[PDB]
């Protein structure tokens, strides 16, 4: 359950992200594959070193895939569909790399937002982006 | 577990500055409120009804305290981190019975404090390293259920 | 995602189960809290010894549940919401432990429906107490 | 880990009755049909398209029999895992990159499939020593990440 403080929430952290999201998504895919190196097996065509124009490309492609669930909270399945498709079917990515990922995506925001990043915005946060996972999952077993 | 000397380096150098009167009880509270199943655990310490509730509870900011001892005692014990946490182990797992993938949680939360505090200064590099010591504490914490 | 195929390999497999749901529910129960003692903490005022007239109640609960999420496999979240609040808000349930009873529940069918347990009906049925385990934890973090 | 001499005799007395040129073929075949992700680490076996493509190919049910005889080794050293378990610890995380979740999917997997040739004799506590020893399987072969 996103309540609705939850998406008041998530809609602020994300509108002061504002036009850094492409390069915080970008940031959160390196400190995923710096702290957990098991994700880098499912990018062997990227360079993933700093400065990658790869992982830089991919960060903006994550962080608008994001910010489609912003605006589409109250119908995620349907906004992801798509990319659930891709990642499971396609990609077989296992899904524990989505908690991963979602943990370096809160440590970029607590990176970046210092008067945003409150409890209540990090549980708000963190609560979106295990939404996004399973959603991103749920064509392996939901 | 083994860090590097670059990531000993990283992890010593930004623990220094940390504030262990405060650190330690910003982690628990923010585990109490973003997990909050684990406020099964702390009954006792009264009002965790909200998020504000839970910050500022002084059990909290206390036991939150002794958590971030035990931690920096594993900063000074890297290389052997399963001696320094035995008594830790027998208690959270054979007295508690706290599940271990909240060791995880709560050592992902401490990693989200470090990065909300040091910001830009808290690097992917930096992370890595720390990403390193938690596991191995959460590990030395679950030893007795292995 | 339970696919149409799912849904009649988990009708299938439960209808074969008969009358024996509640002694099952029971069963599965007891090997949890044998195979995974972790969990026994959450019924301190149960006596969890075999043949626990109180493990045998309790399984029949967890069957019924389990039936009526079959029946109305297409509207989960509102067929369990209650059971959710409860598990969530009152009990406090680690989200973890719904993982061991579902392996629980598994093993259980397993051990008594050899011809049912095939290996499309085994994985319909993963899905199936998957689904069952995310809604009953939604509300956390869903 | 420790089994108990009636955990050990739970086990050992199963254990000489499975078939060892099947169940793991079984395990190995339900873990890539129930958890499709695992298939990532197997293209090379050809047809995985559907349960019945995946259980009769003849590659899943060869290296099935390794992965069971991995177990059967496991068995012979229950109170030291660690040392029987370091090469295939290296093989699977430093040079396959396994999240060792999925050693532990497929240790239950290989439970269910006790569970389903065993019947009334696969009883909650013989069970309950078996979910020690795959815990202690999956452990070890994760040592190379701890
Ligand atoms: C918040 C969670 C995630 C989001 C929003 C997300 C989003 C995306 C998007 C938008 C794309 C590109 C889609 C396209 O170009 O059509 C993509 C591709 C991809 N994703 Fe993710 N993803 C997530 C989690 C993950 C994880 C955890 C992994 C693996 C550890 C992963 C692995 C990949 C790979 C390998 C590709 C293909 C890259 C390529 O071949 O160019 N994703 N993802
Ligand atoms: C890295 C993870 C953890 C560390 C380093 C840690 C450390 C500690 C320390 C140092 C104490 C004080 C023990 C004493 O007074 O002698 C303690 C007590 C306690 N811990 Fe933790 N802990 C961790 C994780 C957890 C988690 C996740 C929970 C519950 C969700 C938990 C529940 C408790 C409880 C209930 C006590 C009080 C025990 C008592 O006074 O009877 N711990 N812990
Ligand atoms: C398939 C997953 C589950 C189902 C279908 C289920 C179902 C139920 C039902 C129907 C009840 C009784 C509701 C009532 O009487 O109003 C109940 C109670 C309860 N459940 Fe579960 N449950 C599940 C998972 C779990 C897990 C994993 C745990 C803990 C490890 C748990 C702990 C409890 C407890 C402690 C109670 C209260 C018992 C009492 O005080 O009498 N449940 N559950
Ligand atoms: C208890 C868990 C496991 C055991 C005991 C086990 C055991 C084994 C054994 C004995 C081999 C043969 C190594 C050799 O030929 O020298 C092997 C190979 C392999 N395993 Fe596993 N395994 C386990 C879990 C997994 C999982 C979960 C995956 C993937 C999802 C996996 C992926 C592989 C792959 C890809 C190989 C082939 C390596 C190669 O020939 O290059 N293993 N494993």
């Amino acid at each position: 359950m996103l309540s609705p403080a939850d998406k008041t929430n998530v809609k602020a952290a994300w509108g002061k992200v504002g036009a850094h999201a492409g390069e915080y998504g970008a940031e959160a895919l390196e400190r995923m594959f710096l702290s957990f190196p098991t994700t880098k097996t499912y990018f062997p065509h990227f360079d993933l070193s700093h400065g990658s124009a790869q992982v830089k490309g991919h960060g903006k492609k994550v962080a608008d895939a994001l910010t489609n669930a912003v605006a589409h909270v109250d119908d995620m399945p349907n906004a992801l569909s798509a990319l659930s498709d891709l990642h499971a079917h396609k990609l077989r990515v296992d899904p524990v790399n989505f908690k991963l990922l979602s943990h370096c995506l809160l440590v970029t925001l607590a990176a970046h937002l210092p008067a945003e990043f409150t409890p209540a915005v990090h549980a708000s946060l963190d609560k979106f982006l295990a939404s996004v996972s399973t959603v991103l999952t749920s064509k392996y077993r939901g | 577990m083994h860090l590097t000397p670059e990531e000993k380096s990283a992890v010593t150098a930004l623990w220094g500055k940390v504030n262990v009167d405060e650190v330690g009880g910003e982690a628990l509270g923010r585990l109490l409120v973003v997990y909050p199943w684990t406020q099964r655990f702390f009954e006792s310490f009264g009002d965790l009804s909200t998020p504000d509730a839970v910050m500022g509870n002084p059990k909290v900011k206390a036991h939150g305290k002794k958590v971030l001892g035990a931690f920096s005692d594993g900063l000074a014990h890297l290389d052997n981190l399963d001696g320094t946490f035995a008594t830790l182990s027998e208690l959270h797992c054979d007295k508690l019975h706290v599940d271990p993938e909240n060791f995880r949680l709560l050592g992902n939360v401490l990693v989200c404090v470090l990065a909300h505090h040091f910001g830009k200064e808290f690097t992917p590099p930096v992370q890595a390293a720390y990403q390193k010591v938690v596991a191995g504490v959460a590990n030395a914490l679950a030893h007795k259920y292995h």
